[PDB]
């Protein structure tokens, strides 16, 4: 693949994905090195690590990763592979150490992934330049409780990164002073279908919520009506100045957050005193109190829905499958039972077996199977919905803004940047 | 477990069999689609849950499955039950439509008197295998733990609770549409 | 099914046993190659059905599996059983030389007496493990609803109709030379 | 691959087969653009899609196509992918539609695949060229019952592309003016083998059943006889003048038709009204009543044993495994209990688990399994059999025909063909 | 075999469930990790054995088990157990730190009492599911065939003889580090 | 990949491995036709075929061959594979044959894999040259009761070939002037990770054993001492003048012995009459009875720890994945209970389920999972271990001896190796 090629691949201008971007083995290749290598990426949230010791352990694309709670509380990150021959230095989900130890031959660790000594040094390793041999360590920022992770030694810090996207992010991480907890539990799935079509979902795809893909989801949320639900056609969609991050949102109508969320958690969202403590930081009545779902995606594979407040990060698996590795969010001082209320909610519905994800997960199973087919890699995806129609100076909301709630503006935005990735 | 520390004490053969009856009739009722009949089975107080299981070092064993107010696969109340049947009667409902095909393996069948009269403690172990579209196949293995309450239905028991313990980390499918 | 619409009523435990012992040994036989007392208990009368399973959206659900005149995986009689069977006492049956080596897991066994004296209505669900030459691995799961009728023999039962349920649309293996 | 290596693979002059051609990944995607995307390939029996409304889900190559019947009775054929975002638009094996929905974002189509309206429409795609985005359509052309289906534009019409070929298919598809019905079901199964093995078996490969492949199967349907069965040894071999079918038969000698299919029908096919009828619309005696099993197959992956009745199509899944997918075809008129007869003995023999096909099965298997290695693929496979006995103007059966049975002619046209659409 | 030519004699079916409920119990044991109380089931005469498995062609089949003095997967004495349950109790024994989860499905048990009093011959089937670390699954099936020895313990039963019947020819797994 | 790429893989002065070695599939291919074609490999022991008819069935990389015994007792080993249409000639583990017949069709074979006769023969192959047309021949070269392959016409003979490493494994297989039989059964599993990894631990990694990796396993080997284990200190280790082989053992120090084999088996090793008549043959009482454990791997893949007295070939499945196919041998005149006893021994430690082996198939899999990410896969792994630390001019030991048994001096020149057949 020479850039000539990379470039043929999304069309912005005349709105086509060509398929393979979603199927090549190679490109895969590229895209490790090009856009997980030089993003920041979603490791999980602060209080998953609280103590001094604590870690969990991820993936950064394909690379695992042990992510630790150091004594002067920072977050190191490392490589999850010992240089000497490769084995894995932790080898637990979760839990404590004072240090880690590598089980093939012994090299020992301090909680951030010095290797501070090995077996029988002095003997067969006196010239063993310890820091050279330490694992690969990435940089760490984290955003209001996000835990963020790069490799690449010159990118923008995370807040550049980011951007006018802290803005969208705040309308679930910002609440309150108090920030946000990690309700304990991350739950882990597999899904064989290629990352960017959960990531582009998570971006701009309200369309697909508002039609038919969860029909049922909403029908199992309702009290004993049927086929005959309002779907809310208020909203706006965001879309980055730059970096491919997205969001959307419904504007004023419950009718959609009542299905999923209910009454209880939909009022303390929306009416009574945490909501106006949201709308007083927000800024604005409207962003605190109004907002009724939302969704979005940060560039590359960070996706949260603001409200129903289940976050993810989307593990690539190779170009034909994706891990979710998904939890859930509550302000910190919210009360017991509006916690407990956010807990069986987003397991109800955004979880591997919930009411609405059981729906996207064989969806987006059809279609990656599909694309094993010639013919059907032969032709673009239609990514034409809701041309021209956003203005970039909206005197509340910033960046590129657009009114119809139901538009393919953020995922243009999301693969022109993969683009930009892809061909530098 | 609490009540598995110590091997069960002998029941009658009529018991041990009317108990495996009841599970081997709840697994037609799963495995033929029956979800109507299925539904009926869970008593009003019913409390289905499922934990998630991770990785742990050995010393840390004890954090090895989530607990009472943690995230969970399932941890559903007779409303958030009611819902979900709600949603498995619907030509729209595409994680079952077409259906799985499902099987649920029974056996390890352990069976202990509960305080209350007419509650059991059970421990099982399954097989479950789900076979869908061409050619996607899934299987899982585990434990239940139920409570079970003795009843005036034709079935002679509803679920009370059920505890699912998986044994799976990471969830090896793309979902989970069915009930264990 | 039709049969099995209601619970079973509650039966002996030496008949719930009987019985049980019946499909343990059958499996034994299968499993251990023993191919020429398994035939023994076949029924001279035998129908040994498993029909073709299809992919269909819910309300087209009674269509699910092949009918009555309609083509199927297995659908044969006693002759047809013994050309099978003398199929498997070849040394130039090369699907079974070398053999499979094959598991048949038997639960949630259920019985329902039928109309003619000492017959039986069974259901029981299975796993079928099939391994063969060096890492050739196929797992099958299903349901056998099965008429059993009462025997002078050794074995005490002659299987009259077997109906295998597959949980398979597609078959995922390469053939299916074993027996289920 | 260059075109000058392509043709080094097979050598018809010489009789050499490179085993690459069964293996090679890339070679695989040249096929599936090559020889699938411009064939005529077989995707069922008419009496399969009967009403209007009526259709099946099957592949062309690894492509999903949905094949419908249409009001006026045509037989439409779309890929069955959703330009969207590529969800498969028809998600079950047969049914009936009015109108497919896209589960996804719940765009709808015509029975005949055309899209004919989009939620929100107005609002976000109002210039969709609902044609130009419509799935990509396929030439459905059959032949007496046959479904058969080509992607290409330009290729030559079914009729052309059969060529002298339809002469052996009307051995089982015309030997009565009400033509073939298919028993209903379709069986499926998954053979990880490359697909030319099986469609030249079919081919030309006669050789196998008169000889080991098959002992066991045969004793299977004897009366209670052993290894002293006379086998066949009059016969002839077709090869097509173009195009790679071929197809080879028995003449007068009834003991293999007897083992397979029993008493009853080989009776009903050699001797009575029925095998009369056959012979006056077939224009000879010994075409209708004399020919006793005769394989054979319309390339690529059509394939059928007239006779057994057994119809195929050949899925090709990657180079490494082929989906078998067989129904039984019976004359539309033939007796009820003749009928079940050929149910009952296609089943018993030529299925999945049938005392002839199981073994296919595992030989195929191993073939595959082995061509893992390097040495295993580094010299050819033997293609010479009965070279140069092949007169091309017999009075009777056209094309290339060979008075041998058993002869690699067929294959080796096969091949040669095959080698002609790789390298064009 | 040996003893199982003959399809087993009826039993007590509250014998049927006592050593149903023994197996029950110890696949609770070896699920749950409790090692230390599942050694103590074992003899102290344990003769535990799997024999390796092979593809033979089906005249040359009764050649398709390794034999007495042959190389095994397993053939342990108690204190070659003992060592390895001395393993399995430190946080330095890598293959189970962090542990399997393992599900022991049990079946198929068929019993013949033996020449010594309180001694019998065990028949069953098992599928054994072993899940470790992210996305690590083994499926294993066999038969178990052993010989238990009533006891005085709270278990009721000792085993004596344990020979695993694997359905494997290649172990399809890294290793074999937890117990059938 | 040219040759100027695949020489910056591994640098030896430097002491640097490219992981990349373990992971890419191309290489893996190169390696089947640079290495594995060219190299003597270890099929098993003579005594597992022992009368005239006789077979086994391996494989030789990823060729499967059978390996029969001869009526003048002589090996031959054929790929077994029919040249005709490939299907495998020989189809079971072991057995005795007077001749191999293809199933698929029938085609025959003399117990050397000579074509002696076809089916048909007359009337289709009349012109068949049955010599060209059989099986690809392997030369067979044994050693002091090892059975070893190699494909190429024209490489060294196995004994220039093996070279001064005859030395290391005379400490195993010329202990007595009765040889060595193989305790009859051969354990076989899938370990999913690269060969190399396997090949270069008993290469040269004795650290891996006298540090963490295998703790648990010596604590089960003794008395019920704990935390408190004395590893041995003084060894040696060997690595070979050409052809990248390495042994390294201890001297002197029983601790090792003692916890693996127990105290029968490192008594008759080390002492008594059988340890004097090997010290004897041997030339050298420390040869004899002071050496303790001792590993050592013949490149490519033939792998053995005399002592322990395991022997194993390394199976390559792909870069990511290898067979372990392993049996035990014992002198042949060593009494009934040794021979019981290294059999109990050997399994409970060195197999599948082995207290040892148990832990590096844990470790292995890991290595290997992880080398899937991108990172993981962008720098050396360390191969300086004990640089510049050998003689080789030793009184006793010949070629590149170590006085450090804690050395990756042997795996150095593995890789050295490796890297020159790869590169020619
Ligand atoms: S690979 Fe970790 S110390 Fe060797
Ligand atoms: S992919 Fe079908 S409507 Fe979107
Ligand atoms: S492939 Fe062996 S005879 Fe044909
Ligand atoms: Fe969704
Ligand atoms: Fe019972
Ligand atoms: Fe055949
Ligand atoms: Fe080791």
């Amino acid at each position: 693949w020479n850039t000539s090629e990379i470039e043929a691949l999304f069309d912005e201008h005349a709105g086509r994905i060509d398929p393979r971007i979603y199927t090549d083995e190679d490109l895969y290749q590229l895209e490790l090195e090009r856009v997980f290598a030089r993003s920041w990426l979603l490791l999980g949230h602060e209080t998953q690590i609280r103590k001094p010791g604590d870690y969990i352990t991820t993936y950064m694309g394909e690379d695992p990763v042990v992510v630790v709670r150091q004594k002067d509380a920072s977050i190191a990150v490392f490589l999850n592979q010992c240089r000497h021959r490769g084995m894995r230095i932790c080898r637990a989900d979760a839990g404590n150490a004072k240090a880690f130890t590598c089980s093939y031959h012994g090299w020992a660790y301090d909680t951030a992934g010095n290797l501070v000594n090995v077996p029988y040094e002095a003997e067969s390793f006196a010239c063993l330049n310890k820091k050279e041999w330490s694992p690969l360590k990435a940089r760490v920022e984290t955003y209001k409780g996000l835990i963020f992770a790069n490799w690449d030694e010159n990118a923008v810090d995370l807040d550049t990164y980011l951007g006018e996207a802290k803005f969208y992010m705040d309308h679930m991480l910002d609440r309150t002073e108090a920030g946000t907890e990690a309700i304990p539990g991350v739950q882990k799935w597999v899904i064989p279908c290629n990352w960017k079509f959960a990531a582009e979902q998570f971006c701009s795809d309200m369309y697909h919520a508002g039609t038919t893909s969860h029909l049922s989801g909403i029908l199992a949320g309702l009290p004993e009506e049927m086929a005959d639900l309002a779907p809310p056609t208020v909203g706006k969609q965001y879309r980055a100045s730059w970096g491919g991050h997205g969001s959307g949102f419904y504007v004023g109508d419950p009718n959609l957050m009542l299905a999923i969320m209910g009454p209880k958690v939909t009022s303390y969202w929306t009416e009574g005193p945490a909501s106006e403590k949201a709308a007083e930081r927000l800024g604005s009545v409207e962003r605190g109190s109004k907002l009724m779902v939302e969704h979005m995606t940060v560039f590359p594979t960070c996706s949260f829905l603001p409200g129903i407040n289940t976050v993810r990060t989307w593990h690539p698996r190779g170009p034909n499958e994706v891990e979710v590795w998904a939890f859930t969010v509550v302000d910190a001082d919210a009360p017991d039972d509006i916690k407990e209320e956010f807990r069986r909610q987003t397991l109800r519905t955004f979880s591997a077996g919930g009411v609405f994800e059981q729906d996207d997960g064989e969806n987006w199973v059809e279609i990656q199977h599909i694309l094993r087919g010639h013919k059907a890699r032969s032709r673009p995806f239609n990514a034409e919905m809701s041309m021209d129609q956003t203005v970039d100076n909206d005197p509340v909301y910033p960046g590129r803004i657009s009114n119809n709630v139901y538009s393919e503006e953020a995922a243009r935005g999301l693969y022109a940047h993969w683009l930009r990735m892809m061909t530098s | 477990a609490d009540v598995f520390l110590r091997k069960p004490a002998p029941v009658a053969p009529e018991l041990q069999h009317e108990v495996e009856q009841f599970y081997y009739w709840e697994a037609k009722l799963l495995n033929d689609r029956r979800f109507e009949e299925w539904f009926a089975l869970l008593a009003e107080d019913i409390h289905y849950f499922m934990p998630i299981r991770t990785t742990r070092i050995m010393r840390d064993s004890r954090l090895e499955y989530s607990g009472s107010r943690e995230y969970a696969h399932f941890d559903d109340d007779a409303t958030m039950m009611k819902g979900r049947l709600r949603k498995i009667t619907s030509d729209v409902s595409w994680s079952e439509n077409p259906a799985s095909r499902t099987r649920h393996l029974v056996s390890n069948v352990m069976i202990v008197g509960a305080e209350a009269e007419g509650e059991y403690e059970i421990s099982s172990a399954f097989i479950v295998y789900r076979n869908r579209l061409e050619r996607q196949l899934d299987i899982f293995a585990g434990e239940r733990r139920d409570t079970l309450r003795r009843n005036t239905s034709e079935a002679g028991f509803e679920i009370v609770n059920r505890t699912i313990l998986i044994d799976q980390s990471t969830i090896l499918a793309n979902n989970l549409s069915f009930f264990f």
